[PDB]
């Protein structure tokens, strides 16, 4: 489906853009319904949350006597719903500000986060923003460098930063939208350096075996020696087995 | 390891010259020491809730502790903070909380610098739980607290070196005051960090407090393997790895519902109720089911679980890739990191070590059937080898190992619409190219945090201590407009003239006769779906979302 | 066993700081309950329902009076554990004050949200261990 918003640099620069929606996890639309084996009947079951006290059971605790709370520290503080919608992060609906541009090479594959990519093609059929951001992406295609971008879905969603690279084919010319990890976002371990270890180097005949391995199961030939690698089993074709 | 939780404790001077500070804007150095270890709560409560955190004033005229010992006081056992011992700190606030220190502790009383160390080690020694660092900060504006009696130096010197050797390494803040003297001195053969610095004789600003930065309100500590999976080359040959996340999302700790006339937590209880008829019902008498138009299909519970099971849980290798056949277009979940662990396999580790020299070698990713669990269904993954890369101050960057890589199925790849390709020209293109070079951008990981989060941790901090407002975090994300613009200059204007045209602007009330009429009307027109669903809903009938629903059930009862 | 038992650790469960004095209370019950060797007239058995489950200054409404000590509820757990084992002799007929006991355990059962294989699975052997040792009196049980 479409989704309208407008690339802005600055305050005055803007681009009527269209980011269409791209690679994404996808489920299984239908659903498992909990039913009775004695009439095959939804209605007849029926389930439901019954808050109840601590100590010495109750009789009921009723829905309308029930207020959120949040851990913090040792002891709760209690929140409440409507408190949480009053004082709490505003931003300005969507938008997809550019932060700035940093070289092709500070952002890696590792670093992304989502369960979604976006493809921002252009604007619609009016061929006057298409021209503006197709200059922007060649010239970040053809020098390097890449955009950060600020992005939000709507005025409830959180707003995500995250890269926009250049993506030039020969059919089209589009950015593409993954996100990025915010500070607290991200973990850092320690880990045993696998070449300095001395128990665990592999003497040369290892090596050469496992060379002859890996030269034997290739999933590619350099067919017809025309620069082109040739694919073998591509995992990317093939439809998720669960849902046939 | 795992288990262990890191231990603090503070040691704020409470010296004559420690209150008495220059007369101007500038804050006391113990408001300053105050407002610091408040800080300091404040990021370790949020992130990391289970630190020990103990406050132990030195130089008071009280005295509390565990071994009578004079001039000392432990204002907090080791503990995990908690709102109260904020609010416990923060009365000593401002010169009148300065008076209410004087009046409730003192100043002065001439202490020993060796009492205090030992107090220290006291409640390091008395925790029944694991040890996983021992930390002392000592705030003090002066740096050499003795020189006319070396006794004391002595003594003091021993008492820290004793320390060093238990395990305990301090570390002191240094609070710079008028003057010109906060030299290296005795303190330096006690800082059993010994952290690496031009060492500088005449320092003349504040020392690394700043270092904190203050309120690093997000983080939440933990490493764990998070699996342990076999990688089977072959049928026959298996070796054995761990499945760690290296970034994942974060997301701010569930609620918990409370009873609101006591404020205490509230036990749910889920069961499926009776069928109109009484009783309770097993596991055994409720089968799933699914409905597809007139045709219900009906499925017992361990038959659902059954249709998605392919195989064990493990990694199956089937062949290498080359590493260009790896589009970073493609890009499901978080990659995962893989390192080889010899609990379950011995002799892993050379196998791994063995087979990520000659991957990367030969720029090639080990390609496999990925199941993290008995009943989910298999999913291609592309293992990338990941070199390790180290900094000069050989700090681990990038650890050695594997990384997964989630390959999309064709299930999970979008098409787009046709779009028409027009190509810019040159010449315009420049332009750009001095925009984006005018718009220069050294991105790292530590520059963003998730707003949302930072929001309502603030207010979370605000209700808990009664700030009387919450603290509006600086939105780290916010594009600063007015800034890049000025920098960019009037090339912006250039730029808008050169390709955009001229005139390119960039930007109830129903009852029985009326329905009975209306249905022979036949409009059910203007009639919204909010009234059509009240009315569907007072009068009883089932009601549903979609308009021809409504429209269609209501036109068939009410007449026929 | 010893009369002092209400002086030596109902004191426990009302000083502040929770933390610790648990491993007392331990030595405690271990000390009370070390005498229950003896089998020549013990003169106990109607002496401890009045001050180990009594709903004045008992110790399994210790619960109750347990529920908001959450640093004294896995320590009351530990030595909960003794004191419910402590019915651990099937050598006596006597059935006095069972009646109010089984729905004392019954509050047990439903009153700790963890240490489920260890307060219960403690808990409900007083059926099928002294209970059902019974069909005699029978008043409220089934």
């Amino acid at each position: 489906i479409h989704w309208p918003c407008r690339l802005t640099i600055g305050s005055n620069l803007s681009i009527r853009i269209a980011a269409y929606k791209s690679i994404l996890q996808e489920r299984v639309k239908k659903t498992w319904t909990v039913v009775d084996a004695k009439t095959l009947k939804k209605e007849d079951i029926q389930k439901e949350t019954v808050y109840c006290l601590n100590d010495d059971d109750e009789t009921e605790v009723l829905k309308e006597d029930i207020i959120q709370g949040f851990r913090y520290g040792s002891d709760i503080v209690p929140f409440s719903k409507v408190d949480e919608e009053q004082m709490k992060y505003k931003s300005e609906g969507k938008c997809f500000s550019v932060l700035g541009f940093c070289k092709s090479s500070q952002v890696q594959r590792r670093f992304f986060m989502g369960n979604q990519v976006l493809k921002v093609f252009a604007a619609r059929d009016d061929e006057a923003a298409a021209v503006a951001l197709s200059s922007l992406i060649h010239a970040l295609d053809d020098l390097d460098m890449v955009a950060i971008v600020r992005y939000a879905y709507d005025k409830r969603a959180n707003p995500q930063v995250g890269v926009a690279f250049p993506h030039i084919k020969h059919n089209y010319e589009c950015l593409v939208y993954v996100q990025l990890p915010f500070m607290e976002d991200l973990r850092q371990y320690m880990f045993s350096s696998l070449k300095n270890s001395k128990k665990y180097a592999p003497t040369e005949a290892q090596l050469n075996a496992v060379d002859a391995l890996i030269d034997s199961m290739s999933l590619a030939k350099k067919d017809e020696k025309t620069d082109t690698l040739e694919d073998l089993f591509p995992t990317t074709k093939i439809p998720n087995p669960r849902f046939q | 390891k795992y288990s262990g939780r890191d231990s603090l404790i503070f040691l704020v001077d409470a010296s004559k010259a420690m209150f008495e500070s220059q007369s101007e804007d500038e804050l006391t150095p113990f408001d300053m020491s105050i407002q610091c270890i408040q800080s300091v709560y404040i990021s370790k409560i949020i992130s990391s809730d289970r630190d020990l955190l103990a406050v132990v004033f030195y130089g008071t005229e009280k005295d509390k502790n565990s071994v009578n010992f004079k001039n000392i006081y432990v204002l907090q056992e080791l503990d995990n903070p908690g709102a109260k011992r904020i609010l416990e700190l923060d009365q000593f606030k401002g010169q009148q909380g300065q008076k209410r220190f004087q009046d409730m502790m003192g100043h002065g009383s001439d202490y020993s610098l060796s009492e205090v160390l030992w107090v220290c080690a006291n409640l390091f020694s008395d925790v029944q739980f694991k040890m996983s660092h021992k930390r002392i900060m000592l705030f003090t504006n002066e740096d050499n607290p003795h020189g006319n009696d070396s006794a004391k130096a002595s003594r003091a010197r021993t008492k820290a070196g004793d320390l060093r050797d238990t395990g305990i390494f301090l570390d002191l803040m240094h609070l710079k005051k008028p003057g010109g003297f906060d030299i290296s001195l005795f303190y330096r053969d006690i800082i059993s960090i010994a952290e690496d610095e031009d060492l500088r004789v005449h320092f003349e600003e504040s020392s690394k407090l700043e270092d904190l930065l203050r309120k690093v309100r997000a983080k939440e500590t933990r490493k764990r393997a998070l699996s342990r999976l076999k990688l089977k080359l072959n049928k026959d040959i298996v070796i054995s790895v761990g499945i760690y996340n290296l970034v994942q999302k974060a997301l701010k700790p569930p609620p918990i519902k409370l009873y609101r006339e006591t404020n205490e937590p509230v036990k749910t209880k889920t069961r499926t109720f009776n069928t109109s008829t009484g009783g309770l019902l097993l596991p055994s008498d409720t089968k799933r089911s699914q409905i597809y138009g007139s045709r219900q299909i009906i499925l017992e519970k361990e038959e659902t679980e059954e249709l998605k099971r392919f195989d064990d849980p493990g990694l199956m290798l089937m062949g290498f890739k080359p590493l260009v056949l790896l589009k970073k277009h493609h890009y499901l979940r978080p990659s995962l990191f893989v390192y080889p662990e010899e609990s379950l396999v011995i002799g892993s580790s050379t196998l791994f070590s063995a087979l990520l020299i000659k991957c990367l070698e030969k720029e090639v990713a080990a390609l496999c059937r990925y199941t993290p669990r008995r009943n989910i269904p298999p999913y291609f993954v592309a293992l990338v080898p990941q070199e390790e890369e180290l900094d000069d101050q050989k700090i681990q960057v990038t650890p050695p190992g594997f990384q997964l890589v989630f390959l999309p199925f064709a299930d999970d790849k979008r098409k787009m619409p046709f779009t028409e390709k027009i190509m810019a020209t040159p010449e315009q293109v420049g332009k750009m190219k001095a925009i984006v070079e005018k718009l220069r951008f050294t991105y790292r990981s530590d520059s963003f945090e998730n707003p949302v989060l930072q929001q309502h941790f603030r207010n979370l901090e605000a209700l808990a201590l009664d700030l009387m407002e919450p603290e509006q975090a600086v939105d780290l994300t916010l594009p600063k407009v007015e800034a890049m613009n000025k920098r960019l200059g009037s090339l912006v204007d250039e730029f808008k003239e050169l390709v955009y045209p001229p005139d390119y602007n960039p930007e109830v009330e129903y009852s029985e006769e009326e329905l009975k009429t209306h249905i022979s009307k036949g409009t059910l027109g203007k009639f919204t779906v909010p009234m059509l669903k009240e009315a569907c809903r007072a009068y009883g009938l089932k009601s549903g979302l979609k308009k021809q629903e409504l429209l269609e059930a209501l036109t068939k009862h009410f007449q026929d | 066993g010893v009369r002092c038992s209400l002086l030596r650790l109902q004191e426990t469960l009302s000083a502040a700081d929770r933390c610790g004095a648990a491993l007392a209370g331990h030595q405690l019950i271990r000390g009370l309950g070390q005498e229950c060797v003896l089998s020549s007239s013990p003169a106990v058995l109607a002496l401890q329902t009045s001050l180990v489950f009594s709903r004045d200054f008992g110790l399994l409404v210790f619960v109750r009076k347990s529920l908001n000590s959450i640093e004294f509820r896995e320590c009351r757990e530990e030595i909960l554990k003794f004191l419910c084992i402590f019915l651990e002799k099937m050598g006596q007929k006597i059935a006095p004050y069972s009646v109010e006991i089984k729905n004392t355990c019954t509050s047990v059962y439903t009153k700790d949200r963890a240490a489920k294989c260890k307060i219960p699975a403690l808990d409900l052997l007083i059926k099928l261990l002294q209970t059902f040792r019974s069909s005699r009196l029978m008043d409220e049980f089934k």
